[PDB]
């Protein structure tokens, strides 16, 4: 029996109740709610009533952890929200409230149901008020299957991820046909709001897959590392792995000339347990990491800088996505680790008419809020404000390291040099740049300044990092009352 | 002592003195501060850049260094300016032991000329041939018959294989004559002729010398280097499988007559080529210490360092040709990061990811320790693997498992081309050529593919290490225990077949077709995360590799090759055919810099070859060099943005046409 889901399969594309089951265990999903109908009486919609009323949401099972999910059908209306399609979302969410599970929701809508009138704008209305209220309290995670126009693209935004799938989904606020009315130019739904628009250009998908079946299997591998509630401690997995494996190709990553390049990953994965990274946003902002790693089977967060793509510089792009990474990551109780690499900010015009102030000023907000353990690497260099965002010491750091080639000066020895000494004989250049890079381009000032905990070998990293984040479990910090913050948005 | 190589070479030298007791001193460059021979050595001194040049190839700063160390003598090495004049004489400026053979032998062997005065010196069974020019058809003729050859026409003054036609007979002899004559006349303005005794198919066989000071002279087992691409060895094997005493112990006593002939000290080795009728030819003689060696040294004991190192105090060896026997025999090989498959493609400035050495019962040497790089400046091989044995199928086998035990990470390698030659049945048939690699690989290289118990065996590991990772991430009981697999390699899940698995144990599966059917109880013992993967049904044991995963596809290693199986359930294999599959864009189209900045270097040329991986140029932006290489592609048509052309701003610095 095969019956219905012919017309469905013929172009290439699955069912809501398929993508669910692939989701979940093999016989763990208990269908919540089957039998409901519009009851619209409007235009000719007395008729043509359907059973399951376009959605399915259930309770499921991942890993032998409890879940909750919802998913759109796009068969049955296009997958339209109304007055009724939205009380079972709302249900969910409000008895994923009160127990402590996450929401997982596979959009596939069309847009609004015409035919309720505004009840659709009520419906809308309570689901962003659920998600609203319930941000900080449940991780959120969406997916988005199919299409996704009008103003229904507003709940995943405020999601804490969003994940996109590559050939048959697109998202976006208004219809290419309201921009040819207005504008007058002809582009396509895919050139307008399509997976890799969003994936480099606006940097709202978190990340992209080549198949639905993809998708499942990695939204578990993600689901595997979150934790299950705000109240509930972070997950730790067994694994063989140990802190006394041996790490000494570290030694030699970094080059011994400073104009070269290297890549950062070579730095990042020694540290963490093997084949346990899980990037953020992989092609947006190349030139910094984010993302979930293990550490001796406990799931920790990744920021560090590339001096691979441009030199390592901070931007706008890259503090947004380092602040919404800190800020996730600290809702819910996660350790983070850092690894610092920066020679300043980008400079440029577009910067200022941009509004580098505002962006920049909104990752040293999240790191200084931040209550979490954090543990901070200078591998060789760290100049000007950037040093300051980077988690320094003085943002209430945990421990802070550095190794052996450092450099943590004000800025570089040129304009050092040109500033302390004004109309000073020509030729100045040859014997004071390098006499001031010699004397404070070094770590040993920051050190006797007690910025910098300890000058480590290369090759301990993953001792300190395991021996800091083990004593640091039982941190407990707390910030002065307040109703809520004042970010710069 | 101190050493003058850089490689596997003086590492074996700094741990010879291990047992002999000597405090030993290592130089290096500055790109090699990391190297481990650096850190075996008790001393280290810099020798200034590492191109080349200065390092070790700077006699000056070598041999000005040669005053600190106190050390009464200093190994030459094999490598660089080994056994060197002009350096042997600065070395002899300042009264120091060169630990090596002394000038006259040296000069008189190694050139390339008067060689052959010293081979009819006493003729040692040179080239044979009809010494002369062969003015008529009646005289070539008549001395193909002489000997009965190949006739080996050679011209006089032709080299390197030109003016050179293969006679089998008088016809063959006449035609070939009449060629060699009209293409000889046109290229080197020379029609004088010479006719030799050709070699039907050569073997290439090697003996090995040694000697002393003062006497006691021993000649060493030979050697075999048949297997030789663009005139590099690749395996070795010291007792070849055509040894008949009547002339091997003949080999050995005129090499020791040789070797006194010139007053040889620190003998090299001799070389020889062989026909199935088990002729010799003394010629080509090495002067140089040959690091094939340890085949030798496995077959016999004889630690040639240390008896040099004792032969350059003016002592006799410590062994004697009455002694020296055979315990079985020993296969060698080189590991280059030369990639094959790709066009013998070099993939060079890659530190080692993460490596491991095999060590069951095996010898490996090597100077690139974890985390190390090559140069492009420098030899590209990574490890001499050597395994000892006694007979051919044990000794093999041996390598053949020793090879996958390898783990390679970080640049590309040979193992493969390494695996497939050991593995054909022409290599396990006996007996090999010169010829031999590309008569077996025409076009290219391809290795040998998959039997079908082979690629079962593949997806029933592949099933057991799927449910090994998977109960990992389950808490605490609430764990599966059986499921049903269906596995496909390929794109478009080529031979669908099912699969079940048990987990009756930790490292115990209960493998059957599907559910009712019988199960076999195979083993398998795997590290999370980890490479190496030992399985063992009855007696066969394999071992395979685990590269990495996105939960759909698995990518596992078999024979030194990279496959990609597909491990997935009902729902996901008939859901598997209901997926687009979308074509990525194949554009061969001009590439453009991603950001602005400044060219600095360039490494292409305009409208010529490129391959995959090569860098093309180096932009600096901000205090920094990137390199944007060519992805993929074959040719270009261009014009080249010239030095210090600081506009960028994603120009078309190369168009590829
Ligand atoms: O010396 C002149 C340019 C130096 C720029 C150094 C890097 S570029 C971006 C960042 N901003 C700075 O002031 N320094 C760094």
């Amino acid at each position: 029996p095969t019956a219905a889901e012919d017309l469905r399969h013929k172009k290439k594309r699955l069912t809501a109740m398929e993508r669910v089951q692939l989701f979940c265990d093999p016989g763990t999903f208990r269908e919540r709610d089957a039998l409901v109908e519009h009851e619209c009486h409007n235009f000719g919609m007395e008729k043509r009533k359907v059973p399951g009323d376009g959605f399915i949401t259930g309770t499921g099972k991942v890993f032998g952890r409890p879940v909750f999910l919802f998913s759109h059908d796009f068969t049955v209306f296009g997958g339209s929200l109304s007055r009724t399609n939205a009380a079972k979302v709302v249900r969910i969410m409000e008895e994923a409230a009160k127990i402590g599970v996450p929401v997982i929701g596979f959009n596939d809508s069309g847009g609004a149901r015409i035919h309720e009138g505004v009840d659709s704008l009520a419906g809308y209305a309570d689901i962003f008020l659920r998600n609203t209220l319930f941000s900080g309290v449940i991780p959120q995670i969406s997916v988005i299957m199919g299409p996704c126009a009008g103003g229904a693209v507003y709940s995943p935004a405020i999601t804490d991820f969003t994940f996109m799938v590559e050939t048959s989904s697109y998202m976006f606020v208004t219809g290419p046909e309201v921009v040819s009315a207005v504008g007058g130019k002809l582009v396509t739904k895919d050139e307008l709001g399509g997976p890799h628009v969003h994936a480099t250009k606006s940097g709202v998908s978190a990340g992209t897959f080549p198949n639905d079946i993809v998708a499942m299997a990695q939204l578990r591998r993600l689901y595997s590392y979150l934790p299950l509630s705000n109240r509930d401690p972070v997950p730790v997995l067994p694994t063989a792995d140990e802190r006394y494996r041996d790490v000494s190709s570290l030694n030699t990553v970094v080059p011994t000339e400073v104009k070269e390049a290297y890549d950062m990953r070579d730095v990042i994965y020694p540290v963490i347990d093997h084949d346990s990274f899980f990037e953020i946003q992989p092609q947006f902002a190349k030139n910094i990491i984010c993302g979930f790693a293990r550490v001796e089977g406990r799931s920790v967060c990744i920021i560090a800088n590339q001096p691979k793509v441009q030199a390592g510089v901070l931007d706008i792009d890259s503090s947004v996505k380092g602040a919404r990474m800190v800020r996730f990551a600290d809702a819910f109780n996660i350790p983070i680790i850092t690894f610092v690499d920066v020679p300043g900010f980008l400079p440029g015009v577009q910067q200022e008419y941009g509004g580098i102030i505002r962006h920049g000023a909104k990752l040293l907000y999240a790191y200084a809020e931040a209550t979490v353990p954090k543990v901070t690497i200078i591998t060789r260099k760290a100049y000007g404000g950037a040093y300051d965002v980077m988690s320094s010491k003085h943002l209430r750091g945990d421990s802070n390291y550095a190794w052996p080639h450092a450099e943590i000066a004000v800025m570089g020895a040129a304009g050092a040099c040109k500033l302390l000494y004004s109309k000073e004989t020509a030729e100045q250049q040859a014997q004071r740049i390098a006499d001031y890079e010699k004397t404070f381009c070094t770590p040993l000032s920051a050190a006797r300044k007690g910025f910098v905990d300890a000058v480590i070998d290369p090759s301990e990293t993953r001792m300190r990092v395991c021996e800091d984040l083990e004593r640091l479990a039982r941190k407990q910090l707390q910030n002065p009352w307040k109703k809520h913050g004042n970010i710069p948005l | 002592v101190l050493v003058a190589n850089r490689g596997e070479i003086a590492c074996r030298v700094m741990a010879t003195c291990r047992r002999l007791g000597i405090k030993t001193v290592a130089v290096y460059s500055t790109a090699d501060e990391q190297a481990k021979h650096v850190k075996v050595a008790d001393e280290s001194v810099c020798i200034g850049p590492p191109a080349s040049v200065e390092s070790y190839l700077c006699i000056d700063k070598i041999v000005d260094a040669c005053k600190k160390t106190g050390a009464q003598a200093v190994h030459p090495g094999y490598g660089f300016l080994s056994e060197n004049g002009e350096f042997q004489s600065a070395l002899q400026k300042n009264n120091i032991v060169f630990v090596g053979p002394d000038a006259h032998s040296i000069e008189s062997m190694g050139d390339k000329i008067e060689s052959k005065r010293l081979a009819q010196r006493a003729g040692v069974t040179c080239i044979p041939g009809f010494i002369g020019e062969v003015k008529t058809h009646e005289d070539l003729l008549r001395f193909a018959r002489e000997i009965g050859y190949p006739v080996m026409i050679k011209a006089s003054g032709g080299g390197g294989g030109k003016g050179m036609r293969v006679a089998y007979n008088d016809t063959q002899c006449v035609e070939y004559y009449d060629m060699c004559r009209e293409e000889a006349k046109a290229a080197f303005h020379s029609d004088k002729m010479l006719v030799e005794r050709f070699i039907d198919h050569p073997r290439h066989i090697e003996i090995q010398v040694i000697a002393d000071r003062r006497g006691n002279t021993v000649y060493l087992p030979e050697r075999e280097c048949s297997i030789q691409r663009r005139n590099q060895k690749v395996i070795e094997e010291a007792p070849s499988v055509l040894l008949d005493a009547t002339t091997r112990k003949a080999m050995g006593e005129e090499a020791v007559a040789m070797a006194r002939a010139v007053q040889y000290v620190s003998a090299g080795t001799v070389e020889n080529v062989v026909n199935p009728q088990k002729q010799f030819y003394f010629l080509e003689m090495n002067t140089r210490l040959q690091v094939e060696h340890p085949i030798t040294e496995e077959i016999t004991g004889v630690d040639l360092v240390e008896q040099m190192l004792r032969a350059a105090a003016d002592l006799p060896l410590s062994i004697t040709q009455d002694d020296i026997t055979i315990n079985g025999h020993a296969t060698e090989c080189r590991v280059y990061a030369e990639d094959p498959m790709k066009n013998y493609f070099p993939s060079i400035g890659r530190l080692t990811m993460y490596q491991e050495p095999t060590g069951a019962g095996v010898r490996c040497d090597s100077g690139i320790i974890e985390g190390s790089q090559i140069s492009v400046y420098y030899d590209p091989l990574i490890c001499k693997l050597s395994t000892w044995g006694r007979d051919r199928a044990e000794c093999i086998g041996r390598m053949e498992k020793a090879l996958d035990e390898y783990v390679i990470r970080g640049l590309r390698h040979n193992i493969c081309l390494l695996r497939d030659v050991v593995t054909e049945p022409r290599y396990r048939s006996g007996s090999i050529t010169t010829n031999y690699l590309q008569e077996q690989y025409p076009n290219g290289f391809k290795k040998a593919e998959l039997t079908a118990e082979e690629m079962q065996l593949m997806y029933e590991v592949a099933a057991c290490v799927h449910l090994k990772r998977e109960r990992l991430h389950y808490t605490q009981g609430t764990a599966p225990s059986e499921r049903q697999l269906y596995l496909s390699v390929g794109a478009g899940q080529e031979g669908e077949t099912p699969v079940y698995v048990r987990y009756l144990d930790d490292s115990h599966f209960e493998i059957g077709a599907s559910k009712h059917g019988p199960f076999r109880k195979m083993e398998v013992v795997w590290k999370a995360s980890y490479p190496i993967i030992r399985v063992k049904d009855g007696e066969a044991e394999t071992v395979l590799q685990f590269w990495g995963t996105n939960e759909v596809t698995y990518g596992m290693q078999m024979r030194g090759t990279t496959f990609d199986v597909n491990v997935m359930s009902d729902l996901q294999s008939t859901l598997a055919h209901f997926v687009p599959i979308t074509e990525a864009t194949t554009n061969t189209k001009q590439i453009l810099s991603p950001m602005p900045g400044v060219i600095v270097a360039i490494k292409v040329q305009p409208g010529q070859m490129v391959v995959a991986g090569e860098e093309l140029l180096t932009l600096e932006a901000m205090k920094m060099r990137n390199k944007i290489h060519a992805q993929a592609d074959g040719k270009v048509k261009e014009v080249k943005v010239k030095l210090g052309a600081t506009v960028e701003d994603n120009e078309v610095l190369v168009e590829l046409e």
